[PDB]
């Protein structure tokens, strides 16, 4: 069609009218590297496309199926004008940079041939597989090599040979040194927590790669695949064609694992996000007017909101001299409430930040959280599923009722709060991997309430091994005075009474999670004056262990 | 007794009679005369079988794709007379169902799916 | 004050709301199916809360760009998509001068 | 279905005699198989789109469509502008107008409904000929005058076009369903629509230029598509009969109307009861003798409520009410008093702005006693009533199973979810007695389902956070059935003091050894045992005023607190803290706090007022204080 050659010839001149930053165009650069046969890439703006022509770029997107031969055979023509390239190596469009996004729930029967992007985690990593794409076949009836075969979704083969007399109905022969292949991955997604507000109802999708997109795809990636949905029996299939592992959702674009000056960072954030950061950092109760603005339901206990602002950031996973991290984590949990009063301090969490999970006890078996193992139904091969510790990465996971519970499950997660990773070979399948998550536990005592006759390990269920792992353990406060009820009952009135009206926080939720991205930026260090300070307050905590002799309650 | 449901609810009815005795004092004398007066009434003891067979008997059928449940002496005995043997002897499960069987004669089944309620 | 962080998303969001009603291929649409559509497709972190602010203080000022009107249920929004975008940042940029210049 | 249309004329002679004048030679030509001819459809139909009048149409609802005026003559600019090329006619309207094409529509909408598809886009062009759409205008006849069941489907419907409304349990996933079919010749590039109507599939062995046998093959990605969404629904609640399963039929949507009806919904469904032939090979053309029965999904007065208001404003409403739930006991009112309550419940709020969005303000009421004595009828008589009611057993199934729970499924190739008892009973009453015995397994997962109104299951590599909430009442029984003086009543109730904390209300049925309580008990029961069904009518109200007392207030007053009502609250709950004597210093959670404000939205919702008065106020801590002198 004429339609589609008018779309390749105009987009070869984009190459070199549009220039980038310079008098330099950006593909310049990237036409050196890809004369190495090993290295294919074609990243191509869509935001900066935009800029020299609109109505052209509609129906690229719209129809990128039939378009998917033209921009092969365009891209491969304008690079042999740079450099005379060999005729025995095809290439691949890897077209990124989408700033429209998509909803898996958000499809009907017509998005077949549209360019968008879909949001999502993956879980499940199956291994390469090849795939025929330029083939050669023989007949057997006349003992003739057809060459140039292309494979498209189906079974294609040479109906007519090339004697004009009879052809071979049935079945050819595969080429050894003369068959191209593309391997690519069977690997399935799954849907986010942090995007269902209404509806449970979880699937997953087809996604198929690239072969230079493997590598990068393991278990735990949050990444967004980009490309077009492609039907197949009659099955769904998104072939994607890059990667790019972000924030959940929207967020920022670094967080631990690029690390830059503070120059480029400028250019790239955007104006309002640096003075709201700057006059309101230098004030003395910056650490207190965080606690009321985010909680105003909550009523005195001011030890319970210094911890839950600390738990997002914490400390950070240092590395040691033998290149082995260890913590680098905060952990706390709160007892002495039946379940009454507790459950809004994790619900509170759930909503703000994104990477939480939320289950109960009789909820979690043995695994399910951790990492689940059984055996494909369409595979027959032990697979490995992760859980819920792994999708929360560098975040925070709760639970609650830490009674309703058997003791197989608390052996399983003990190398969470104290080496933050998970390492179960179960069946010869290895599958050693890492998380730092922190566990926002809530003990239950065992009578309800903190019985005053019997001593106060007497109350909980938790041993020696499970709160030595553990890092901070507060207790709920409980006064019985007639002052506590009296001050407690006017927030109730003042919460159902004035609906939406009872909230005075100074600074919203729009630059509470602003302010997150800035903690993981200067690294804080340790100053010459500190280190004979804190060798100097063990030894108070040592002595204020043992109570009796030696051993006595809290062990540190 | 009156069997008319009034005033929107339904009142109680059909007599109701216990006996204690070892089976042995010429207790079948007792019970096979009852069993062949009654026209509804088949002759079913405590023994002899499961007491998942005459009471909570499960049969899948998987010509039609449905799930029924029957007893055997509860379920056929309409407007006549139940005879069973040795009243305290089974399980806590099959003497459960006797509460509402006997006061209104109701047989409530809700096993998960089975929503029905059979008259008998 | 709550509306100087959205002054500041005007250049950027006239790249974002022109690429999402093309990749759609739905011509009109409306505002009430738009709380469940288009919230998760404009790349903007912030609450939901002010998601029908954006709809308000951008339309009054290009009339032409964007016309539209309230009733009860499933209006009638219609954004003419078939502009290039070399003119229409000019149009905007008018109004954008009057706000930092008081 | 393109059926050709046969004239009825005699065959073998052109026209015999009848000059000038056409007498029995008219417009005799009708579509084969229907009484229905297009030449007659289409003009009985434009005259319906202009000549149509309905001053009975509200302002409210019909927004933008005016009323003296034709209404469908201004909805002619209303298709083009909403983007989707579906016009919304209800079948209402087509009776009021002429009575022989609303028979016809019913009888076989097969043909008449592509007929009504065409006479629009013929009205559509004579207005706004510019502007178009994506395909064409299309007809979606919905709300019909008939209300049948399954069982009632009599053999004569066939084809036609039955409304049966129901309750939709689970939906399945996307069946793509190529329609139109799409090639491309090998050598030359030519594009071939083959419609594979009635279930056909068949390609041409002849191309354009090339004219070559195999040498066009089939690609399946640029065609069009529709999803093959399958449906589930049953006999409604409402009107399903007693003593007998429901029938469920399967219904299918295609086009638009994929993922459109949420499953869990009372949406009443119009569509065609057609049958298909099962196809048992997919190869060889093989009919099957059982049919499928399918249907091709397509799309109160003032007489009662002046009467709800009357009785709003009389002081004696509130114990009339309250005395109709007793048909056998005289006495013993304090016990069912709190569950009349229980159905109303209060106007929910929303939070979400100070991080607390879900909230419920259901009241769960806890009974205790003999199951038998004066509790076999609170259990089943709240059962036929509300139709939101769903009984289920205790011991008889499982604590998995009761909820949502996983289940394997070969047939989706994916472990889907299944349904329960409670999660279906959204906004009403669930049904479920034996909590004194029940399973060790069920009790730890009622610790979030009652409290914190989100059902979270995380296992077996399952994420789904379920979010169905209902009032759940319980009737416990102590140790012996029998209250002991010499013990408390802690030690009489087995259950922890976690559970029993969760519950708002207690009673317990005394049974006094005194020989005045027979004097007013023995003698009631005695004087209604002889009499029929000759006073029941005549002292006491109906029970069609109870379930439309409850249907208005639930969605029309939202009452809410205030200022001087709600201060009273404050006192009240510092005076039943420090109790002591029973079992001390207690009750110090805000359980009770938020319980109590709960009870003073139920009671200012049966007076018809959304302002809360300090008189409301005295009666909700009323009945607190009498739950603690029963259990003391």
């Amino acid at each position: 069609d004429e339609v589609a050659e008018k779309c390749q010839k105009l987009f070869l001149d984009f190459l070199e009218e549009f220039q980038s930053s310079d008098g330099e165009i950006k593909y310049l650069q990237l036409a050196e590297e890809l004369i190495r046969p090993e290295r294919n890439t074609l990243v191509v703006s869509f935001v900066d496309l935009e800029q020299f022509n609109q109505q052209l770029s509609t129906t690229i997107q719209e129809e990128f199926y039939r378009v998917y031969p033209y921009l092969c055979r365009a891209l491969k023509t304008f690079v042999k004008d740079r450099k005379e390239i060999p005729l025995a190596k095809d290439f691949y469009v890897a077209f990124q940079d989408l700033p429209t996004r998509h909803k898996i729930r958000e499809l009907t029967s017509s998005r077949i041939g549209l360019l968008t992007r879909i949001s999502g985690q993956v879980v499940r990593t199956h291994p390469v597989h090849p795939e025929l794409v330029s083939g050669t076949f023989l007949c057997l009836d006349c003992q003739t090599v057809i060459r140039d075969v292309e494979q498209q979704f189906k079974y294609t083969q040479p109906n007519i040979c090339r004697n004009p007399v009879c052809a071979n109905r049935r079945r050819f022969l595969l080429d050894t040194n003369k068959s191209r292949f593309v391997d690519f991955q069977k690997v399935r997604i799954q849907e986010t927590q942090a995007e269902l507000p209404r509806g449970s109802i979880p699937r997953s999708l087809e996604v198929i790669l690239r072969a230079e997109a493997v590598e990068s795809a393991q278990a735990g990636d949050k990444c967004d695949f980009t490309g077009t949905l492609i039907v197949v029996s009659y099955r769904l299939v998104f072939l994607a064609c890059c990667v790019a592992p972000t924030n959940p959702r929207f967020g920022g674009k670094e967080l631990r694992d690029e690390e830059q000056t503070a120059e480029s960072i400028k250019n790239q954030m955007t104006v309002k996000e640096w003075e709201k950061v700057f006059e309101m950092s230098q004030d003395k109760n910056l650490y207190h007017n965080l606690c009321t603005s985010l909680f105003p339901t909550i009523h005195g206990n001011d030890e319970v909101k210094r911890g839950v602002l600390l738990m997002l950031f914490g400390g950070v996973p240092k590395t040691t001299g033998e290149g082995t991290s260890l913590r680098g984590d905060i952990n706390v949990c709160i007892v002495g409430d039946p379940s009454t009063a507790k459950s809004q301090f994790l619900k509170h969490v759930e909503e703000f930040s994104p990477r939480a999970v939320y289950t109960s006890g009789k909820a979690s078996s043995a695994a399910g959280l951790t990492a689940a193992v059984v055996r494909d139904e369409e595979s027959h091969e032990f697979v490995i599923e992760a859980g819920a510790l792994m999708l929360a990465d560098n975040g925070v996971c709760c639970i609650d009722e830490f009674d309703k519970m058997d003791v197989r499950d608390q052996v399983a997660i003990h190398e969470a709060m104290e080496q933050q990773t998970i390492s179960i070979t179960k069946a010869g399948v290895k599958a050693t991997l890492n998380a730092r998550t922190s566990i926002l536990a809530a003990a239950n005592p065992i009578s309800g309430h903190y019985d005053r006759s019997k001593s106060l390990k007497q109350n909980i269920n938790l041993s020696a091994p499970i709160m030595s792992r553990f890092d901070l353990f507060f207790i709920l406060v409980d006064e019985c005075n007639e002052v506590t009820d009296y001050a407690i009952a006017r927030r109730i009135v003042d919460l159902h009474s004035r609906i939406e009206e009872s909230i005075d926080r100074v600074y919203s939720l729009d630059d509470i999670r602003r302010y997150l991205l800035f903690a993981r930026q200067f690294k804080p260090k340790i100053s010459k004056e500190s280190e004979d300070f804190i060798v100097e307050q063990y030894k108070h905590l040592r002595q204020r262990d043992g109570s009796g002799v030696t051993k006595s309650s809290w062990r540190i | 007794g009156v069997d008319q449901s009034p005033r929107g609810m339904k009142i109680r009815g059909n007599i109701n009679i216990c006996l204690m005795g070892d089976p042995g004092v010429a207790k079948s004398q007792l019970l096979s005369y009852i069993d062949r007066l009654a026209p509804r009434s088949q002759y079913t003891t405590g023994r002899g079988s499961s007491g998942v067979g005459l009471t909570a008997a499960v049969l899948r059928d998987s010509v039609s794709g449905e799930l029924t449940l029957e007893g055997g002496a509860l379920v056929l005995a309409d407007q006549g007379v139940c005879c069973i043997d040795e009243f305290d002897k089974m399980a806590e499960a099959d003497r459960t169902a006797i509460h509402e069987v006997m006061e209104q004669q109701t047989i409530s089944i809700a096993k998960a799916g089975i929503l029905t309620t059979l008259n008998a | 004050e709550q509306r100087l962080q959205r002054l500041e998303r005007l250049p950027e969001l006239a790249r974002v709301l022109r690429s999402v009603f093309v990749s759609e291929r739905k011509p009109a649409l409306s505002m009430e199916v738009a709380c469940a559509r288009m919230v998760g497709s404009c790349c903007t972190i912030m609450s939901p809360g002010e998601m029908e602010k954006h709809l308000l203080l951008l339309s009054e000022l290009l009339p032409d760009w964007l016309s539209l009107h309230r009733i009860r249920t499933d209006t009638y929004v219609k954004l003419d998509k078939a502009a290039d975008l070399a003119h229409i940042t000019a149009r905007l940029a008018h109004q954008t001068r009057a706000e930092e210049g008081l | 279905q393109k059926g050709l249309q046969v004239d009825l004329q005699s065959d073998g002679a052109a026209a015999e005699d009848i000059v000038a004048s056409e007498q029995s030679l008219g417009q005799k030509l009708v579509i084969w198989g229907t009484d229905v001819n297009v030449a007659a459809c289409k003009e009985n139909f434009q005259r319906f789109l202009q000549r149509f009048i309905d001053p009975l149409a509200k302002e409210e609802e019909n927004v933008g469509i005016d009323i003296t005026e034709p209404l469908y003559m201004q909805r002619l600019g209303e298709i083009n502008v909403i983007g989707e090329p579906f016009l919304n006619v209800n079948c209402e309207h087509i009776k009021s107008f002429d009575k022989n094409l609303y028979r016809q529509l019913i009888s076989y909408p097969q043909e008449v409904i592509p007929t009504f598809d065409m006479a629009v886009n013929e009205i559509f062009f004579d207005r706004y000929p510019d502007s178009i759409l994506e395909h064409q205008i299309q007809v979606r006849p919905f709300n019909a005058l008939k209300t049948k069941n399954m069982r009632n489907l009599n053999p004569e419907d066939i084809d036609q076009l039955i409304t049966i409304s129901g309750m939709v349990i689970r939906t399945s996933q996307l069946i793509p369903e190529m329609q139109e079919a799409f090639f491309q010749c090998q050598v030359c590039a030519h594009t071939t629509r083959v419609e594979m109507d009635r279930g056909r599939i068949a390609e041409p062995s002849v191309c354009g230029r090339c004219h070559t046998t195999h040498s066009m093959a089939l690609i399946h990605n640029r065609s069009l598509f529709s999803d093959k969404q399958m449906i589930k629904l049953q006999e409604s609640p409402e009107d399903m009969p007693a003593g007998q399963t429901p029938h469920t039929v399967i219904l299918f949507a295609h086009n638009d109307l994929v993922d459109k009806v949420q499953p869990g919904d009372r949406v009443n469904v119009t569509g065609i009861y057609r049958a298909v032939p099962i196809r048992v090979n997919p190869r060889v053309s093989n009919v099957k003798s059982v049919y499928k029965t399918h249907i091709d999904v397509i799309h109160f007065s003032e007489k009662r409520v002046e009467l709800l208001k009357e009785l709003s404003r009389k002081p004696d409403i509130y114990e009339r009410l309250a005395s109709a739930l007793a048909p056998s006991i005289y006495e013993h009112e304090d016990i069912k008093k709190g569950i009349l309550l229980q159905l109303f419940g209060g106007t929910r709020k929303d939070f979400s702005h100070t991080g607390r969005g879900k909230f419920r303000a259901e009241i769960n009421i806890l009974l205790c006693g003999d199951p038998g004595t004066s509790k076999s009828q609170l259990l089943q008589y709240v059962y036929n009533l509300v139709p939101r009611g769903q009984y289920t057993s205790g011991k008889g199934s499982s604590a998995v199973g009761l909820t949502a729970y996983v289940m394997k499924d070969p047939e989706t190739r994916q472990l889907v979810l299944q349904t329960g008892a409670l999660v279906l009973s959204d906004n009403g009453i669930c049904c479920i007695d034996e909590f004194d015995k029940m399973n060790e397994s069920t009790r730890s997962v009622l610790h979030e389902v009652m409290e914190q109104q989100t059902l979270s299951i995380a296992k077996a590599g399952i994420i789904c956070q379920l979010n169905a909430r209902t009032s759940v009442l319980a009737a416990a029984n102590p140790i012996e059935s029998q209250w002991n003086p010499k013990k408390t009543t802690i030690e009489n109730i087995q259950l922890p003091h976690t559970l029993l904390s969760r519950f708002d209300l207690i009673f317990l049925l005394l049974d006094p050894q005194d020989e005045a309580y027979d004097r007013r008990l023995a003698h009631h029961l005695v004087a209604l045992y002889y009499q029929s069904e000759e006073q029941a009518e005549e002292e006491l109200l109906d029970m069609a005023v109870l379930k439309d007392y409850i249907a208005y207030a639930h969605s029309t007053i939202m009452p809410r607190l205030s200022e001087e009502a709600s201060q009273a609250l404050i006192e009240a709950y510092v005076d039943m803290r420090k109790i002591g004597s029973s079992r001390g210093m207690v009750s110090a959670y805000p359980r009770q706090l938020e319980s109590l404000i709960r009870l003073a939205e139920a009671h200012a919702k049966v007076r018809l007022s959304n302002k809360v008065e300090a008189i409301d106020v005295e009666e909700a801590k009323r009945l607190h204080r009498e739950a603690l002198k029963q259990s003391a």
